[PDB]
Parts: C-alpha cells; sequence; structure tokens
C-alpha cells in the first residue's frame, strides 16, 4: 500500500508563482493556516528562512485584509483585523502592525502594532 | 519534512 506521509499544518491555495530566478515563493488566493485552535486567511502569503541550523521558517499575509478566527469551547469565540500580519514560526510569536483590531472576551483592542497568541 | 500544500486549481496535492 502507499498514501500520505505526514500532514502536521494542513495549507491550501488558488494560485502559487515561484521565483525561477532564486527562490521565493508569492502565494495568491484564498490561504488558510491551521494552528491549534486558531486560524488565519490571507491572499498574500509569502515564505522566508533567515537561519538554517536552526531550521528557521517565518510566513506573513495581508490584503484579504488578514484576520484572525478562534472557536472557543465556553461560547466565546474571538477575531481581529490588520493592514499587515506576520507569523515568526521560529519565534512562536504572531504580530499585527497597521490599523490593528482585535477583540478579547472581556473588551477590545485598536492601534498601530498589536502583539498575538497562539 | 518539507511544506505540503493541496491547490483549488490541480486537486492533486504537492510539496514545495
Amino acid at each position: 500500500v502507499t498514501g500520505d506521509t505526514d500532514q502536521p499544518i494542513h495549507i491550501e491555495s488558488d494560485q502559487q508563482s515561484l521565483d525561477m530566478q532564486g527562490n521565493v515563493v508569492t502565494f495568491t488566493g484564498n490561504v488558510i493556516v491551521t494552528l491549534g485552535t486558531i486560524k488565519i486567511n490571507a491572499d498574500k502569503v509569502v515564505v522566508t528562512r533567515p537561519g538554517g541550523e536552526q531550521g528557521k521558517e517565518v510566513i506573513d499575509g495581508y490584503g484579504k485584509p488578514a484576520t484572525f478566527y478562534q472557536m472557543q469551547d465556553n461560547g466565546k469565540p474571538v477575531e481581529g483585523h490588520a493592514s499587515q500580519m506576520h507569523y515568526e514560526l521560529a519565534k512562536d510569536f504572531v504580530v499585527l502592525t497597521g490599523n490593528a483590531y482585535l477583540q478579547q472576551v472581556d473588551s477590545n483592542i485598536k492601534g498601530d502594532k498589536i502583539t498575538y497568541l497562539v | 519534512v518539507p511544506i505540503t500544500y493541496v491547490n483549488r486549481a490541480t486537486x492533486k496535492c504537492a510539496r514545495y
């Protein structure tokens, strides 16, 4: 028998454009990120790796504009918007930039640049 | 393993 081997994160694209002069990939369409009890969506995603030894993946995405969505067991889902949104995988963390809105279960926040949790 | 993804064009999926 043969088939799949591993799916640690699920990812889909409508249109990919690969850099045949170098290495970078442009993503376009409705790119999804699945990670635990959060998701992200964009048109634009870019993939970069600024350090080989420590396997240092990083991505970002925007234009949709990029949003968070979270589904919560206690019946309190949460979301937010930004002009820019980055996922520094090699730093365990996420940042919003430009007109960053987040709603928490308690209140909302709206500003320049806002930190987010996994 | 490398990055892998499905496509709304190809239907079949691929590695990067």
